[PDB]
């Protein structure tokens, strides 16, 4: 459910058992306790 | 109704008596066996009446260590490091009282041990280890007889004190784990006299400096010297003042140790300066 | 303090042998102690300022930080034993263009320093007993190029046993000195 | 039968501050009721072994403690209480 | 030396202190300094009364041993006594080392003066 | 501003799930804890009742304490259950059997330290603290001991807080417990010096309201606790939304105690009504104030008609003009001047809150202080002596360890209390 | 900066074999040694764990080192046994027996020169080697014995390097072996001389851990290697990724140790919580402090109130702020001041790293050097004292070829050790 960086994806899980609205609370509670507005690490991500 | 005298620092204290348990018999042995829920009152009536003068007087009971509250004013018990502990047995008094020992006390103003046998020709293995476990002991006449007679066989030694060295490790480690400011001076003051008494001794204790020097650590801050500022101490013929003697010791053991005494005693005593270089 | 006073000869001010020894000096002492107590080699009283922290435990003169002595004599002449540890001391003096200046001697400086509040010079002790004899006319002289008027602090540190403290209007030969000034083993 | 709780005080800033703000040292004593603009209510917590006997000590020490101090109050568990002032203002003992 | 009704033992001393002892081993366990030395210990239901060489009698409280003075007398021959001219509510009177100005209405005092080892012998009033 | 509840016992238990159904539903609490409110003024007055949790989730200020789990295994296990913090759950081993002895000193002093330490965590997490809030009846056993025992402690720890009760009252006709005499005398003696302000509630009088204004054929405890709901928080109402004349817990305490022992208050809620009749009837000042005066929708057994009211307090919900709610309180007082004290000359105090409960147009709750409650005491006493001449049923509280003493002290208190109350009604200004 | 694993005895090779998929893990390689992973940062320090493979692979730096082949066999089996180099595996043909003097004189100088040619070979490699870590317990044989012979000789041929150990000890209340105090006592002997730091772990504060924090059922040493695997790869987080206040293991050593003998810590990991009670409260700074100084979570026998706190660390992993680290750690410092020795000014260290362990927002590891230590040096001495005083199972021992004066030593050696904790904690500044 998370990234080597320690963040919520954006996309569904594959065989995921939570519900969407539960995913929703998740990806606002996280946005809200950040402490800066973006990854400072984002360019080292490869897929 | 009735009474009881303070009966401390005087001729007769128990405090001597749960050290040393050996202690406190004769000349002899022992003697043959045949010789609810009670109503108070209203003690509060404040409904009705509440006000921003008030305030708790209660506020819980104690406090834990690390919980939300604090501490408050807890303190942690103490470990006691200077704490009096038990005197171990001794082989000095189980020879004594056996009865073979060559030495007995030849009374006077000056007190000397008169010696039945002419010390040389003694076997130093055999008995220098017994007399320095003597020194432990804190009771009449076995303090005398062992620490003068410590001074006696040191003094008029010569070459054969050198071999016993490895054997004397273990008395003198367990007089000074005792924290009897007393028998620390004793012990510190036999310690100086060995250290000159011969040659090459002081390079053979460089190696035990690991179970000698512990306690050295602990004593050396405290002092006897209560007397506020030039006022001067007329009991220095006595030498019991502790700091001023594991000074001077641990810098006739750096003086007499050889070439690299001195990383030892600083690896032991942390705040130690150089006497030498 | 002293200013009014007859300053010719010998003027000292300390000695261990009297009642209030420290009459005129204040303590500052912290990890340490000062005591008196009697030397083995001389078989004399003498006073003992012992510590672990060299600049914490200190003795200074005189009591009253607001207070001068005004000694106008030249020399100041020591009386230390050295006891194979650290030790420091300080002159402060007055000269004649009006600044107050400091002197700081220690035993374990490397290199002599010199700015315009402080000079700090490095000292070496022999063994046993020594007295050290200071100038304070050549030093100013030496140091800033200004003439010396008058010392108005003395300061002295740990560790070091004293006996006694004084000035002079000159160097003395051992003979010339009077017989309670002179040291004898 | 009952015993203190607690025990009031009433205190004036230092005089330094008061003379800063403009307010006269003097004029403070007067036949009514009220009191001054600046004066302060604090209160204290005693022990449980307290007594009248050490709360009024401890009102005497406050007393001492410092200027720009005349009233109190000693606060039983009943609910009453009993008020000490000075007799003569800007005067101790 | 008083004994209290606890069952200890009161003490007055020369110096003008007055402690009280337990009677299981003799410690201290409160103190209070008076002026004068110490003769004569009272009890009163209330209080203890301590009486002083230099006609002081002080009450104390055995809550926690404060101690208030309520007596001023002389305590030698007195040597004179003068009213001021036009007043009469009060008059000075001189014994040994002291000067004592009363009030006549109601027996108080409110002035002293002492000059130690002397004694003073007529007093008047300009 | 923020109030703190306790919940002791069955009956506290109980009312306790029903409020706390009632204030979710007014700020839109889903039972998962996550907000689905409608409107902004919901959240911003949200921390009154509720703490705030981290993710999305709203934890409530409450203690539940009761000596077997029974009740609160059945709370636990219900549909709003999940909301309640399960640290805040605090339970013994076995009953207080309904004798106060037992709940007050041998089971009461094994829990009451772990629910100190509970109440001291939820009160100093508060930015500023207002009253507590307690729901207990005085006729059982753990409610009566321990929550006497728990406010006892609390005066003694926050005496400058106020101290607010809901208290269940034993019916004049039918006893529901053998023992309530002895239980109810020890409660009212322990509560008249430490409480600040008591309701008292009989349920027979809940039943007279259920089968007289609403006709229900079948009602249920879930009834008679949901009007016990609404008047609770009806009460808190103005502290926690705005409006044109704001009123506070303290502020009501001031208007309605003269003097300290008098903090007995009967309560009432107007805007009860049959299914059949609200066609008959619409909503209108005048309507609240006559249902809000009349005995049928009192919630205790004394009528106002045998005493004097010394205060009174309403609490008006919803959009309304301040002139009608001033001239109907005066009109009240005037015609009626009988039963109100002469030398006061306003006993009335009203208030004015914008937002009314969802689905009525207009509520008020009532706060009455009437001398009647003294006949009420009186019969207690009675039944009190007629116990203890006998020593009816003594010796199980003699075996747990009170002195008798308790017993003479508790009635003569509450004697000497009917015995003021009398006094204050017959007095006069001659 | 790399470091060299040495797994010595059964416990260290199943505690190297949880490191080990913990590790592999975290940096995203999969059992057959291919990379994975989803992020540069994983690759850019893979050289500090990793030796690198032609191909794919990836081989990890470690010599697994025990007396029967059991073990080994096991941990081949597992589900990362694969990824070790099979020369690495190195055994001999008979047992430890379970005894100290087995395993240090009779197969530990039979065995231990093919372990120091595996080990100079692992170290010649690197470029620049950082220190050496170690994972043995303290009560068994091989693991004690060959595990300080090795420790002796690798500080003979590396003394300039770091030396790093944890280490498993005996409980309090329940032995696992009947000859406990000689193999502890000779460890710790050999420990204080070589060691620079180390760990150690009592296998009671584990059960506990997961029976009170985490409520498991039927816990199994799975999950106490786990939470040891979650320590040992904390301490080593800021060598390998980037963060806002990088930290080293020779900086800790520096900051934690006063002086060269007091280098014995106990540990503690935070985040530990029950799956129901998660639900309940979000991670942050005050709760993660909160709990990692509850003596509930630490990880040795002996409680901090007993004793003083010299020195303490505090590894954070996340993205956070350093005003909240700061002020909670001067808080903490403040309100319990008695518990913290007062002639060092701040006694706690903080260091802040951007790359949590997997699945966790944030974690925080604690090292805390405390003189509560002091207790299970005493007991085990206690412990010793009895059983040498009657020589109750010496002639093992004698019989491999010991002199009776090495049990004197290190007993000597031990209780000089308690004396110098007991003298720091009574310290004052006078
Ligand atoms: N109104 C109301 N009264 C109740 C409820 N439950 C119990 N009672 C009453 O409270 C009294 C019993 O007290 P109880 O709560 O059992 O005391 P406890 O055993 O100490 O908890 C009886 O008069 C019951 O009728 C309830 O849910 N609502
Ligand atoms: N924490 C932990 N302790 C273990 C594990 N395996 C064994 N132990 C403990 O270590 C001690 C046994 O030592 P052991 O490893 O068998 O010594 P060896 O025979 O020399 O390898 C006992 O106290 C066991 O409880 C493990 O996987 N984890």
């Amino acid at each position: 459910l998370r990234n080597s960086h320690g963040y919520v994806h954006k996309q569904r899980a594959l065989d995921s058992d939570i519900d969407l609205q539960t995913w929703r609370r998740m990806r606002i509670i996280e946005k809200r306790i950040d402490v800066d507005k973006a990854d400072p690490h984002r360019h080292k991500l490869n897929h | 109704y009735e009474i009881q005298p303070i009966l401390k620092g005087t001729k007769r204290d128990p405090a001597t008596r749960k050290y040393n348990r050996a202690a406190g018999k004769g000349p002899f042995g022992a003697f043959p066996p045949g010789y609810r829920f009670a109503y108070k009152g209203t003690v509060q009536r404040t409904g009705g009446t509440t006000t921003s003068l008030y305030k708790g007087r209660q506020q819980h009971e104690s406090a834990v260590a690390f919980t939300t509250n604090g501490a408050g004013d807890s303190k942690p018990p103490k470990a006691g490091a200077f704490k009096r502990r038990l005197i171990p047995p001794t082989e000095f008094r189980r020879y004594y009282d056996r009865g073979d020992l060559p030495l007995s006390v030849a009374h006077g103003n000056r007190p000397t041990i008169d010696w039945k046998v002419d010390v040389e020709r003694l076997d130093y293995h055999h008995y220098l280890p017994i007399f320095f476990d003597g020194i432990r002991e804190t009771e009449e006449p076995y303090m005398f007889l062992a620490r003068q007679g410590c001074l006696d066989l040191l003094k008029r030694g010569g070459p054969k004190i050198l071999p016993t060295i490895p054997q004397l490790i273990i008395p003198i480690k367990t007089a000074l784990n005792t924290r009897h400011p007393e028998i620390i001076c004793a012990t510190l003051r036999i310690l100086q006299q060995l250290i000159v008494s011969g040659d090459l001794i002081g390079e053979a204790l460089v190696p035990y400096y690991r179970q000698i020097l512990p306690m050295f650590n602990l004593f050396k801050s405290r002092h006897k010297n209560r007397a506020r500022g030039d006022a001067i101490d007329f009991g220095q013929r006595k030498r019991d003042d502790v700091g001023d003697l594991v000074i001077e010791t641990l810098q006739l053991l750096e003086v007499h140790g050889g070439d690299d005494a001195y990383i030892n005693i600083k690896y032991m005593v942390p705040t130690y300066e150089s006497c030498i270089f | 303090m002293f200013h009014n006073s007859y300053q010719s000869g010998f003027l000292s001010i300390l000695y261990s042998i009297g009642s209030r020894p420290l009459q005129i000096w204040d303590t500052k002492v912290r990890n340490g102690h000062v005591k008196r107590i009697t030397d083995e080699d001389i078989q004399s009283s003498v006073l003992e300022v012992v510590g672990n922290n060299v600049s914490t435990c200190y003795i200074t003169c005189p009591v009253d930080p607001k207070k001068t002595l005004g000694i106008k004599l030249p020399f100041l002449v020591m009386i230390i034993k050295n006891l194979k540890r650290y030790f420091s001391f300080e002159v402060t003096i007055l000269d004649d263009k009006g600044i107050r200046r400091r002197f700081r001697a220690s035993n374990y400086q490397t290199t002599t320093r010199v700015k315009p509040f402080t000079c700090t010079m490095p000292m070496r002790l022999d063994e046993g007993w020594n007295q050290i004899q200071f100038n304070l006319a050549d030093f100013t002289r030496r140091a800033y190029g200004t003439n010396y008027l008058e010392t108005l602090r003395v300061q002295l540190h740990a560790n070091c046993r004293v006996r006694r403290l004084y000035f002079s209007d000159r160097l003395y030969s051992e003979e010339e000195l009077p017989p309670e000034f002179k040291l004898f083993l | 039968l009952s015993q203190p709780v607690s025990y009031s005080l009433l205190v004036l800033p230092p005089k330094k501050e008061l003379r800063k703000k403009g307010y006269n040292m003097t004029d403070i004593n007067t036949t009514s009721t009220r009191v001054h603009p600046l004066a302060r209510w604090q209160t204290h917590v005693l022990k449980h072994g307290a007594t009248y006997r050490d709360a009024l000590d401890a009102v005497e020490e406050a007393n001492t403690k410092h200027w720009g101090f005349l009233k109190a109050r000693i606060q039983f568990s009943c609910g009453s209480f009993e008020s000490f002032v000075r007799t003569n203002p800007n005067d101790p003992s | 030396m008083v004994l209290d009704p606890s069952g200890d033992v009161l003490v007055g001393s020369g110096s003008g202190e007055v402690a009280l002892l337990s009677k299981i081993n003799l410690t201290i366990l409160k103190t209070v300094t008076v002026q004068g030395s110490v003769t004569g210990i009272c009890t009163v239901p209330h209080g203890f009364l301590v009486g002083t060489m230099s006609s002081n009698v002080y009450l104390v409280e055995g809550g926690n041993f404060r101690a208030e003075l309520r007596l001023t007398c002389h305590s030698d021959t007195i040597n004179d006594v003068v009213f001021p001219e036009g007043l009469s509510a009060l008059f000075a009177t001189c014994c040994g080392p002291d000067i004592r100005v009363w009030n006549a209405a109601s027996s108080a005092e409110l002035l002293r003066i002492e000059i130690a080892g002397l004694t003073c012998n007529c007093i008047q009033f300009s | 501003r923020e109030i703190v509840c306790v919940q002791a016992g069955q009956c506290g238990n109980q009312i306790g799930s029903k409020f706390w159904e009632v204030i979710s539903d007014e700020h839109g609490v889903d039972p998962t804890g996550t907000y689905q409110g409608d409107s902004d003024l919901q959240l911003e007055r949200i921390n009154v009742y509720f703490d705030e949790a981290t993710g999305g989730r709203y934890v409530p200020r409450s203690v539940l304490i009761d000596l077997e789990p029974g009740t609160m295994d059945s709370v636990r296990a219900g549909p709003y259950g999940q909301i309640f913090r399960p640290d805040n759950f605090i339970f013994g081993q076995s009953g207080a059997g309904n004798n106060w002895a037992k709940g007050h000193y041998t089971e009461g002093a094994e829990l009451i330290d772990s629910v100190l330490d509970v109440c001291c965590k939820e009160a100093e997490s508060c930015d500023c603290l207002q009253g507590f809030q307690i729901c207990h009846s005085l006729g059982g056993g753990t409610g009566s001991g321990m929550g006497t025992l728990l406010i006892s402690k609390l005066r003694e720890q926050y005496p400058d807080r106020i101290m607010m009760t809901f208290s269940i009252i034993p019916s004049p006709k039918v006893s529901d417990t053998v023992v309530e005499p002895y239980n109810t005398t020890l409660s009212v003696h322990q509560l008249v010096e430490n409480s600040d302000e008591s309701m008292c509630i009989d349920n027979e009088a809940l039943y007279d309201i259920c089968f007289r204004t609403l006709k229900l054929t079948t009602p249920t405890f879930g009834d008679l606790n949901h009007l016990v709901s609404a008047v609770v928080s009806g009460v808190t109402c103005c502290l926690r939304f705005p409006g044109q004349l704001n009123s506070d817990l303290r502020k009501l305490a001031v208007n309605l105690v003269p003097f300290p022992r008098l903090h007995f208050f009967m309560m009432g809620f107007a805007p009860l009504t049959s299914r059949g009749s609200q066609q008959y009837r619409g909503l209108s000042v005048p309507e609240l104030t006559q249902q809000m005066f009349d005995a049928k929708n009192m919630m205790q057994a004394a009528d106002p008609r045998h005493g004097r009211y010394l205060t009174a307090s309403a609490l008006f919900r919803g959009r309304m003009s301040t002139k009608e709610v001033d001239e109907q309180m005066l009109n009240v007082q005037n015609k009626n001047s009988s039963y109100f004290i002469e030398w006061i000359p306003n006993n009335i105090k009203s208030s004015v809150c914008d937002i009314p409960p969802k689905g009525l147009k207009m509520a008020v709750t009532f706060i009455g202080n009437n001398t009647c409650i003294q006949e009420m005491f009186r019969r207690v006493g009675e039944q009190f002596t007629l116990m203890f001449r006998r020593k009816a049923f003594l010796h199980w509280y003699t075996g747990e360890g009170m002195d008798e003493m308790e017993f003479t002290e508790a009635e003569s208190n509450m004697n000497d209390l009917v015995s003021e109350y009398q006094q204050y009604q017959d007095a006069t200004i001659e």
